[PDB]
């Protein structure tokens, strides 16, 4: 049932136990930036405003894309996977 | 290393590139003035293929804006990011081809093309190890059709071992822009095929259909059409400027898509491309990218892909994605349309991966496929041209500038012949 | 024409029980009920070998009004042509394009007056053929565009007689290879797999596949040094002949 | 006084070759910079670093490899990463223009400008070692650079050094899934050159591993980074006896003496087990008897070839871990009893058993979980006739109209070369059948 | 097949002049074509095979697998028009020790090596009608130093025309041969 991580955004290759661990333990998947209510009554307070528009016409008509994309973190696949020791020990388990 | 230079001509060529560099400029993070303002180490690792250095620290686009009239090249400078072009690169005449393929191919282009070739020589010589050229031009414009086509001919006489990529926009039957389109378009292909290492057909008709069915944007503008074509520009060289799991240069793509020496015409497409308002809802997950790749509407050319069978296709997947499901989807799309794929070339789908997405997306796919459909464009162009010739309509300008009536019929044999011979492999079986 | 009495058409094995309006696919949502197969597109075949519909040929226009001097004698068993004037003086550069335009014609007597006329010019003609080579391509090209077994066969007999007729004529066809060759690609391997059983097409070489090969070979020997290099760009299947 | 020189050619070799070193680097307490820490030393025995490393006198060490590739992008990545300090600067020899999958390009026209330098670097490393046992060569057949460079380098080596043994860990194209479109062409040519110049070459087809990954690790999103790692473990297995203590060891020279019945038939396919993730690796005993069962399970074979369609010639199946010899006796006997594994008539017993104690290591950040016992098998079976069977058939279709041919004839190679490869592959087809016929 | 049968002077495994030219032989063609015609060099019927993909097309001696064509005839000869394309022909032999030897001849190969199962060698075919007398006795003794008992199989691929195939049993000149075997000049 619905690992919030896998289907929505593609995850790079890894173990199913490890990949699942990373998602439900990270932030997000919670917290309301706008404070709308579950009942559906805080609706009239929020404005439902998307800040990804400027205008157009008479030159260019595409408009840039919404914040659902990466930046700054751009780094090849080789970087993430290959490193010597800057990762959690496979068998640490403090006791 | 393995750098490229850009030589573009015609008003269609000059404007189209202007959004081509602007799109390229942002990706590397080079601001209009020329001072680095990027964010990543990889951003500059391969700034040498398209950009050159000079004391002062700013970068130059290795292009030579060439056209036969002063308006176009004076205008492009004033545009945004319009300061990058080197003033010495500009070359232009003082008469104007007047949409006459004769003017830009025998009488006017010849006189001026002597110098423009010199700048081609200088830029080409400096590079470390030249790879090839990417030519932009529209076959419907006299000066563009003639001067652009005559420029390549001598170029093939000096660098026999370098690749030549040409982007042409052919006049579709639905919407036409010049009464003399069929004459100039028919002549051009006679020489482009024999000289160009690769030429990709682009149809204006498809774009306006694309802008509505997918974009749904109410008011498309000449910017909108340019944006889509520019995007596919980065696809062919997307992984050449970055590291990745599987490198793929222009030569490798050519080595795997041209079955026989006489077939070097392709058609392209871009994805994902979803309406502005409804962009937050879709899920960008591998299959959604591929299915949008093979749909008829997304195809950049007015020719219907499913009116013929694919001889081969190459998809340059780009971004972060596991290779296995990248490959598995390709296999699934090879049986489900088994008949639609020619059966004497087993396993006829090619794949590639690059790990640097542009600004605004997490995954995308650039499509370059060779399909039997393109016979529709040549026939339709062939049919109209054959109609105007029997009555000597509009012929009297070309004949007055050094040409003879015989020269056109020689073109007629070539255009149709390639039309028939293209379909010869469309029906052969084991 | 005739038509069967369609209505009386009968069926025997099928039973005469009628299901009626009462049916219903509801209430029995099992896992093996029949599923309608969705409509599917047919496999496109296109125009590999369809007829080409040869256009109007110039031959009749000249003979109809009496401008090509030629007569159909009958003294011999088979019609043998007689030249009105001794064919040495004729301006080959003028009429020669007219003749090969006749290759298309099949109806008598033009078709008979078409081929036989061509042969005579190339036999006695020795040196004045060469200047006419550039203009000879146009009539022949579409003829190879006919895609008709009767039409295509004769020219192959025509071509062989064309090249070795005069010295140095063979090489001049090399730069024109880009136009004559195309058609040869299609029929290269259309032969009959009769096997051990004998093939009697010996007296009449109507086997299209075999006829082609002998045509290409004769070109390269007479083509010269550049005979082989250009050929490979049109029909890949060819294998070097002059070279060991 | 024992050593081996590693050669990586082509991106497929380089990327997998990159993988094979992290496993080798960790297995002896050498950090990426190459310097052994003065504290926290785990070293059992001495000279263990000598099998693949050479001392620099004080401090760090060096790898015994030479990387070759004409595409700067793949090579340039390593020199800017976290292993820059490891390799010797002037052994990553590379060019400027890509091979472009034209097998002739890397073997007649473009390759000749780099092969000369590559051999000279080989001369320098030959003198440094004492009694070199053999070379390990990695390359992906499906590429001209790997296929083109591999043939040229091997032929030069076979004449330069002589009788020394060489091993090739190739990666052949899959039955249905293949990335390139010209892979069939360069496959036939490659085997022609590699059949007459190599001692032992194994099969590592990509498609099979994808099935290997899915069944056990339970991961539907694999990538080449995970793929290559699995080959790393098998790389470690084949060499466990050259740098460690044991009860019954095997030398590399004892491979051309137990696994190749005839000079021609020397293609063998591997299999690895167990590979159980950390999420499930600790709910079973992993007995020696049961583990060897997974070794011969048809699905886990290293390549997409079902062994059940043929004979089993000889399986020099190795061990690492906590294996007592008495248990191995019970494992070999049980395999012969089963009726689904049938051998040849002229090979009564076809097992060469080996044992080593140093247990497999765990590479951080990977997928594998730690285990006690591991068995890697190098098995020669008559089923390999299939892989060559399909490859030859594919070649027939494309060359009937000889499409794609004219991109090669322009590289200077004679036309007759393409047909000649068919004689080598086709003739090989008739040989397997003759080996298996009962007399 | 042909065992316990007399073999002294001549043996006509294959021929072209007859009601049924090929009954013992078996055919398997995928892209080629098989037929017979009259040749312009020698006025007689000759069997011809042409095609591409030299390896795919062939015609085998034994009717089906799993049997033998053992013959004690010391020599092998064969008449073939030189078509000036790819050409091959291979035979398999049995030595004193129970081993299987097959020799394959190629016109398009210039380098030869012996091998435990295959021993390649080049040829040269001249224009005009020609005949080749493959020794089959010294060659086997020059590659493996093991005498030859019999020849197991004779195989001919495509791109050639053959009038007759026969085994010599001793060196024969033009004079000795009866009228039939001799190839009378046009
Ligand atoms: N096992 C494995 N195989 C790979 C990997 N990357 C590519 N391949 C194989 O390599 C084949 C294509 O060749 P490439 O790896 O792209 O490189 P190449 O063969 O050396 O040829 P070039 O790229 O021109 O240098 C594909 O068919 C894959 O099977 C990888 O990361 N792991
Ligand atoms: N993509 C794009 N194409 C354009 C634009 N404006 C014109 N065109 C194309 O340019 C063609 C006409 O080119 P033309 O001006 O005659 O070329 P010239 O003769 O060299 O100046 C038409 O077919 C249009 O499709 C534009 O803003 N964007
Ligand atoms: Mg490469």
């Amino acid at each position: 049932g619905y690992i919030p991580g896998l289907k929505p955004n593609n995850h790079y290759g890894a173990s199913y136990g490890e990949i699942a661990k990373n998602c439900l333990s990270n932030p997000k998947v919670a917290q309301n930036p706008f404070k709308l209510a579950s009942t559906g009554f805080n609706y009239q307070r929020h404005d439902f405003r998307d800040p990804s528009l400027t205008a157009t016409t008479h030159k260019f008509g595409a408009q840039t894309l919404l914040k659902n994309h990466p930046s700054i973190d751009q780094k090849s696949n080789q970087w993430q996977s290959q490193t010597h020791d800057s990762f959690r020990n496979p068998l640490h388990k403090p006791n | 290393m393995r750098e490229i230079v850009h030589i573009q001509g015609g008003q269609c060529g000059n404007q189209i590139g202007a959004k081509f560099w602007e799109v390229i400029s942002d990706e590397h993070g080079i601001d209009p003035t020329g001072t680095y303002h990027g964010d990543s180490d990889l951003q500059l690792e391969r700034i040498n293929v398209y950009y050159n250095e000079a004391t002062g620290g700013r970068y130059v686009p290795r292009a030579i804006l060439m056209d036969l009239e002063p308006g176009t090249m004076d205008s492009v400078r004033a545009g945004p990011f319009g300061q990058l072009f080197r003033p010495d690169n500009f070359v232009f005449g003082q008469t104007g081809a007047g949409n006459n393929w004769a003017k830009g191919h025998y009488t006017e282009g010849a006189e001026l093309i002597d110098s423009v070739l010199d700048v081609v020589r200088k830029e080409a010589e400096g590079c470390d190890c030249l790879q090839g050229f990417q030519i932009t031009h529209s076959l419907g414009g006299g000066t563009g059709s003639g001067m652009g086509t005559l420029l390549i001919s001598k170029v093939r006489e000096e660098y026999p071992d370098r690749i030549m990529e040409t982007f042409s926009v052919v006049p579709s039957p639905k919407v036409s822009d010049t009464v003399v389109e069929p004459y100039n378009a028919t002549l051009s292909v006679h020489q482009l095929v024999e000289n160009a290492d690769e030429c990709m057909v682009i149809d204006n008709e498809a774009l306006y259909d694309i802008c509505f069915r997918t974009l749904k944007l109410t008011t498309p503008t000449y910017g909108d059409l340019n944006h889509l074509v520019s995007a596919a520009m980065s696809g062919v060289t997307c992984c050449l400027r970055f590291p990745g799991q599987l490198n793929s240069d222009l030569r490798k793509l050519a080595v795997n898509l041209i079955p026989f020496p006489r077939l070097h015409f392709f058609m392209i497409g871009f994805a994902p491309l979803t309406s502005r308002g409804s962009q937050q809802y879709r899920a960008l997950t591998v299959p959604e990218l591929t299915q949008q790749m093979f749909d008829a509407k997304n195809m950049m050319c007015a020719a219907d892909p499913r009116h013929g069978r694919y001889l081969t296709a190459s998809a340059l997947f780009r971004g972060r994605m596991s290779t296995k499901e990248v490959d598995e989807q390709m296999l699934n799309v090879q049986n489900k349309n088994s008949s639609y794929f020619v059966e004497w070339i087993p396993n006829n789908i090619k794949s590639s991966i690059c790990d640097i997405p542009p600004k605004g997306l997490k995954m995308a796919v650039t499509f370059v496929g060779n399909s039997t459909a393109i016979q529709e464009m040549f026939k339709r162009v062939a049919e109209q041209f054959t109609a105007m010739f029997r009555r000597k309509a509009f012929l009297h300008w070309y004949t007055g500038e050094g040409m003879d009536e015989m020269e056109f019929t020689e073109a007629e044999s070539n255009m149709n012949d390639l039309v028939s011979e293209y379909q010869q492999y469309q029906d052969a079986t084991a | 024409q005739h038509a069967p009495v369609f209505e009386d058409s009968q069926a025997a094995t099928v039973v005469n029980k009628f299901q009626g309006l009462r049916q219903g696919t509801g209430g029995k949502t099992s896992t093996q009920l029949p599923v309608k197969q969705p409509f599917q597109a047919p496999n496109p075949i296109c125009g590999a070998f369809k007829k080409r519909t040869i256009p109007v040929s110039e031959f009749r226009r000249y003979y109809d009004r009496g401008d090509l001097p030629i007569k159909v004698d009958h003294q011999g068993s088979v019609n043998k042509i007689i030249w009105v004037i001794q064919p040495d003086q004729l301006d080959y550069h003028h009429y020669l394009p007219i003749f090969f335009d006749g290759l298309r014609e099949k109806l008598d007597p033009y078709r008979f007056l078409a081929i036989l006329g061509t042969y005579d010019l190339l036999e006695k003609g020795s040196n004045k053929i060469l200047p006419v080579i550039p203009q000879l391509i146009i009539p022949v090209k579409t003829a190879l565009n006919t895609r008709d077994n009767e039409i295509i066969g004769i020219m192959l007999k025509i071509l062989q007689r064309l090249v070795v007729s005069g010295d140095m004529i063979g090489e001049a066809l090399v730069p024109y290879y880009r136009q004559i060759l195309p058609i040869f690609n299609l029929y290269k391997n259309c032969n009959k797999n009769v096997g051990d059983q004998i093939d009697y097409g010996q007296r009449k070489k109507l086997t299209l596949g075999d006829l082609i090969q002998e045509t290409l070979e004769l070109f390269e020997q007479t083509g010269g040094e550049d005979a082989f290099i250009n050929i490979k760009y049109m029909i890949p299947t060819y294998e070097s002949c002059v070279h060991n | 006084m024992r050593e081996v020189i590693s050669i990586h050619v082509g991106q497929g070799g380089i990327q997998v070759g990159n993988a094979c070193w992290e496993l080798f680097c960790l297995e002896h307490g050498i950090q990426p910079d190459g310097q052994m820490p003065s504290d926290k030393t785990i070293g059992g025995g001495d000279d263990a670093f000598n099998t693949f490393f050479s001392e620099t006198g004080a401090g760090k060490h060096v790898p015994r490899a030479v990387f070759l590739d004409l595409e700067p992008t793949v090579i340039d990545e390593v020199r800017t990463g976290t292993y820059r300090q490891l390799f010797h600067p002037e052994q990553l020899i590379s060019g400027k223009e890509d091979a472009a999958n034209n097998f002739a390009r890397g073997h007649y026209t473009i390759g000749k400008e780099i092969v000369d330098l590559c051999l000279d670097r080989i001369r320098k490393l030959a003198d440094n070692c004492t009694g070199l046992q053999g070379f390990l060569v990695f390359n992906s057949v499906g590429g001209g650079t790997g296929s083109g460079l591999g043939s040229l380098l091997l032929e030069r080596l076979s004449v330069d050094y002589g009788k020394k043994s060489k091993l090739g860990f190739t990666i052949y194209p899959s039955p249905q899934v293949s990335t390139a479109v010209v892979e069939p062409y360069n496959s036939i040519l490659s085997t022609h050159s590699l059949l007459e110049h190599t001692d032992v070459a194994v099969m590592l087809d990509n498609e099979a591993i994808y099935d290997i990954c899915r069944r056990n690790l339970d991961i539907e999103r694999p990538t080449y980074t995970n793929l290559n790692r699995l080959i790393a473990q098998v790389i470690s297995s084949l060499t466990a006896s050259l740098r460690f203590d044991g009860a019954l060891n095997v030398d590399i020279t004892e491979f051309q003496t137990n696994l190749v019945p005839y000079p021609r038939i020397h293609f063998m396919l591997s299999s690895y087990a167990p590979i159980i993730s950390a999420e499930k690796a600790y709910h079973e005993q992993l007995s020696v008897a049961e583990i060897t069962n997974s070794a011969f399970e048809p699905a886990n074979m290293m390549a997409k070839c079902d062994p059940r369609h043929g004979k089993y010639m000889a399986c020099s199946m190795m061990y690492r871990g906590d294996v007592v010899p008495k248990d191995v006796n019970a494992s070999i006997a049980t395999i012969k009893t089963k009726r689904t594994i049938q051998f040849v008539d002229w090979c009564p017993t076809g097992f060469k058993v080996g044992i080593n104690y140093q247990p497999p290591t765990v590479v951080p950040g990977g997928d594998l979980a730690k285990v006690m016992r591991a068995v890697c098998m190098i098995s020669n079976s008559t089923a390999i006739a299939e892989v060559f069977s399909r490859l030859d058939h594919k070649f027939d279709l494309m060359y009937a109209k000889r499409a794609f041919v004219h991109w090669y004839v322009g590289e200077g190679m004679e036309e007759g070369e393409f047909s000649e490869a068919r004689e080598d592959l086709a003739a090989l087809e008739k040989d397997y059948e003759e080996v298996g016929i009962e007399t | 097949m042909f065992k316990n049968t007399f073999q002294s002077g001549f043996l006509s495994i294959l021929y072209s002049i007859g009601s049924k030219p090929l009954q013992i032989w078996d055919k398997s063609i995928r892209n080629g074509h098989i037929k017979r015609i009259t040749d312009q060099d020698i006025l007689s019927s000759v069997l011809e095979i042409m095609g591409t993909n030299v390896s795919t097309n062939y015609i085998t001696a034994p009717a089906d697998p799993k049997e033998t064509l053992g013959i004690k005839l010391p020599f092998l000869v064969m008449i073939i028009k030189n078509l000036k394309k790819y050409y091959t022909f291979e035979v398999q032999v049995l030595d004193d020790k129970n081993v299987r030897r097959r020799f394959r001849a190629s016109n398009y190969q210039s380098t030869t090596r012996v091998k435990p199962f295959i021993c390649t060698m080049p040829m040269r075919l001249d224009e005009g009608w020609n005949q080749i007398q493959f020794n089959l006795s010294d060659f086997t003794r020059r590659a493996y130093a093991t005498n030859y008992i019999e020849t197991l199989r004779v195989q001919i691929h495509a791109n050639c025309r053959i009038r007759r195939i026969y085994f010599s049993d001793r060196l024969y000149s033009e004079e000795e041969l009866p009228p039939e075997f001799k190839l009378f000049l046009p």
